[PDB]
């Protein structure tokens, strides 16, 4: 009843850019804190990107600050990101999540990769 | 002339589970605000949607968890623009967000009008003291902040020391009560805050209600009114898209009649209407339904009626 | 990543019981509330725990987490071969401004015995020294469960540049394989007395050496 | 002396469509009935929820379309435990399971407190005689077999003879008739039983009702009050998890204001809570709503305000 898909994922050259989507279904992403989490293969998660907020803004980890920008399309119900000036090091399998607040931050909804 | 409005979205939290309330502003807007207040004939101002920066840091963290400074500093940039939008001479409207931000609009609007009193409808009476609940929940505190009673039983927080309490206990009446805490309970009974659950409005009706709440504030003289308006005072099959939904609330039409009674006084100066979260709706259906609630309240609050006539008709067309 | 520790695997029978720690500074888990996310072979992620020790819907009361100081614990009790997942602890880190994760620990539910890896280390060909290159190559075989630590040494000295080790993968046995490649030049090769490859598996290790002849 | 409250599951039917009621006791408990009545300060003892078993003959048919005796046997135990929890000093809560269960409470609230009154609230005035209505319809009748002038026109069925007739027809009062069989409506007009209909409430307002109902009831002398509250009383929006449906019944309000003045009494003794049936729900929704509603007015009718101000509250924090 709520489920998030990425595509736009594949290969591309050192130096190279390419923009993943994560479509959103069974709940409104709009009102939804949203961000990306990757995974080097058979390594740990790194967390990317957060796009948050009716501006909205976006936070980034300081390994893709002025690289990658995180953006939503509303009527799509869709979540991006665009990543330029890709790396070898930037190699991993790119989750989007949603995002949520209690007492403490927890991701409660994971896509495909 | 004609009577003038101003709006301003104030898309103010502390996060964790009501972080989506930042988008009520927005919502309320989408549900078609300023079209509605066109048609009434209001002369109209938009400000837009207020930035809500965490001071002094502005991360991810302390964008999801708000500290209070945060929530201290933009109420105190509130403030000004609503005395700004007063000082212009427009009745002002302020779009939640939560009720914390009733702190910036009250204290904005008593600097020109000192002599207002305060209309409060709403499930709670939003009167705790950071002393008598939690960090993260100022959104039920605003009003130990701004009674003039109760500045001893107030601690001096880091971004709230701008704040100079500008009502006393005889000048506010709450209209909606149905979930109070017990320091909430006693603060009422001992500082003779007049309040009408709603077991007095069912044992009364609305109509009595009203009556005895401009008996209290303005049977002596003329007065200002604010009007702070909760979403969550109606029953939450009305507004569901609110963080503290309690069952047993007002009816469409008694919260119609409240926002009549409001506009036919003619003392209208200020109106927040608070709480609409999108975000905790189950639906589109229920976001919506929350949405266009909120703008009747305000369009019923400046002459929309339900009998029509507002707008004035003069002659029929003749068949040719 | 790898802010917060984790141990790299856990292992007990099935309807036994185990617990996974993470250990972090005053700066996260200290001063921030840890979540657990279990992912099964090629599935995303799924939040189990969040505020510490809070279940999400349909997580069972066996999966428990707890939280002292700077460490938080993952209990799994009446362990299901259901339950094979990589587990991964997270927070907020107030030091970076960033959401950070453990390195992840793979749990099996054993369903054979215990199997200690067969280590075969082999030096460069003649050939390869020939052409200017050396690698040494670690075969790892026959061991379950599934997870094994690799360390390269340069006579006893910690070798960390031009390591590769692969994941472990399942032989035809149902028992696990790995690889480990070292990659030198053919004057660090000629100029250390020797190289060893160091296999951990469940606390115990397997070290193979070879020295230029 | 706090006031102390017994607790008792009678998961009591006939089965065929209504057989989910037995699953009534174990809802609302998961609602959080006994937090609730301990955050009221109540002094709480528990004696779970009774066996229901078919005599003479414990097959899958007779657990499905249960024989009469069975029905009447169960309300024989039922009635001794609801002795022994007043004998012990309790106000006695009796969840249900459907109305043939008043049978059991009302014989055994009667034993120690012959003089009580019943106070019913319900969309049906349940007092169909076994020869009005069908033999899988105890639910529709529990009132023939306790009301004294009836006992001429009730014949003796196996498993029911045990039964003393303990109410007068002017000792009880039904509040939110609706659906009233032809015969059932003879009874109520030719014994002179009072009772306020949907409409009556219409025209006097439910805060007049409760006046006219305690003036017929303890207008001369102060007396022991059964509640024999059914949950089908509320409008099927509020409590749709019910097995007989009836459009236009009470708000939640009036429903609050009702528990609210039998509280104020000081003279509530006993309480039935039934025809809660979770499965005949179209969603978990549904089946959690018609629940908490449940909890509320069992809260209400043992003194949870809506104003706050139960729990007592002594001095305010200060600063430091
Ligand atoms: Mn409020
Ligand atoms: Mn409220
Ligand atoms: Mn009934
Ligand atoms: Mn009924």
């Amino acid at each position: 009843e709520v489920q998030l898909l990425e595509s736009g994922g594949g290969l591309v050259q050192p130096g190279g850019s390419l923009r993943l989507s994560c479509a959103a279904s069974g709940f409104t992403f709009r009102y939804e804190v949203a961000a990306w989490v990757r995974q080097a293969p058979g390594k740990g998660l790194e967390w990317v990107s957060a796009i948050s907020g009716p501006i909205p803004k976006g936070y980034y980890a300081d390994s893709v600050k002025g690289r990658f920008t995180i953006s939503r399309d509303n009527s799509k119900n869709t979540l991006y990101l665009q990543m330029n000036s890709l790396r070898a090091e930037d190699t991993a399998v790119y989750y989007c999540a949603r995002l949520r607040a209690d007492l403490g931050l927890y991701m409660d909804l994971w896509g495909r990769g | 002339m004609v009577h003038s409005v101003a709006v301003i979205g104030a898309p103010f939290s502390q996060g964790q589970k009501r972080k989506g309330v930042e988008h009520g502003p927005a919502a309320i807007r989408e549900a078609g605000l300023m079209k509605r207040l066109s048609s009434l004939g209001c002369h109209l101002k938009d400000f837009g949607d207020l930035s809500f920066t965490p001071v002094p840091k502005d991360d991810l963290y302390n964008n999801l968890i708000v500290n209070p400074r945060s929530v201290g500093l933009a109420n105190q940039e509130l403030a000004e623009v609503v005395s700004r939008a007063v000082s212009d001479g427009y009745s002002c409207v302020t779009l939640g967000g939560d009720h914390s931000l009733a702190i910036g609009t009250i204290s904005g609007h008593a600097r020109h009008c000192p002599d207002l009193c305060v209309v409060w409808v709403d499930a709670h009476a939003d009167i705790n003291t950071p002393l008598t609940t939690s960090s993260g929940n100022l959104h039920g505190q605003p009003v130990s902040f701004l009674l003039r009673e109760l500045q001893d039983k107030v601690p001096q927080l880091p971004g709230f020391s701008w704040i100079k309490p500008c009502i006393s206990s005889a000048s506010i009446v709450y209209i909606g009560l149905r979930d109070v805490d017990p320091p909430e309970h006693f603060i009422l009974k001992n500082y003779d805050i007049q309040y009408f659950s709603m077991r007095d409005i069912d044992r009364l009706g609305i109509q009595k209600v009203m009556e005895r709440t401009f008996d209290l504030l303005i049977g002596k003289r003329q007065r200002p009114i604010h009007l702070s308006f909760d979403i969550d005072a109606f029953d939450p099959t009305l507004a569901p898209a609110t963080g503290t939904p309690v069952v047993g609330g007002l009816t469409y039409r008694e919260g119609m009649y409240i926002a009549e009674e409001i506009h036919n006084t003619g003392l209208l100066s200020a109106l927040d209407l608070v709480e609409v979260n999108p975000q905790l709706a189950t639906s589109e259906e229920e976001a919506k339904t929350t949405a266009n609630l909120a703008v009747d309240v305000i369009a019923s609050s400046f002459g929309q009626t339900r009998e029509g006539g507002h707008i004035v008709y003069d002659q029929l067309p003749t068949p040719s | 990543q790898s802010v917060l520790t984790q141990p790299p695997s856990v292992s007990a029978a099935p309807g036994q019981k185990v617990t996974i720690s993470c250990s972090g500074s005053s700066s996260n888990i200290g001063n921030h509330y840890v979540s657990w996310y279990q992912q099964l072979p090629g599935t995303a992620p799924k939040l189990l725990i969040y505020d510490n020790s809070e279940r999400t819907a349909g997580v069972p009361d066996r999966f428990s987490g707890s939280k002292s100081g700077t460490s938080a614990t993952l209990g799994i009790t009446g362990l299901q071969t259901g339950d094979e997942a990589d587990y991964y602890c997270g927070t907020w880190d107030e030091l970076t401004s960033n959401l950070v994760f453990g390195g992840g620990t793979k749990l099996t539910v054993l369903g054979q015995p215990k199997a200690a890896p067969s280590v075969t280390l082999f030096p460069p060909s003649s050939e390869e020294l020939q052409a200017n290159k050396a690698t040494l190559v670690c075969l790892i075989s026959d061991f379950y469960p599934g997870a094994v630590t690799v360390a390269w040494k340069a006579d006893s000295s910690p070798v960390k540049a031009g390591v590769e080790t692969t994941t472990p993968s399942k032989q035809s046995n149902n028992k696990y394989a790995a690889s480990s490649y070292l990659s030198l030049t053919p004057e660090q090769w000629k100029s250390h007395r020797s190289y060893s490859c160091q296999v951990t598996h469940e606390g115990s290790t397997v070290e193979k050496t070879v020295a230029p002849t």
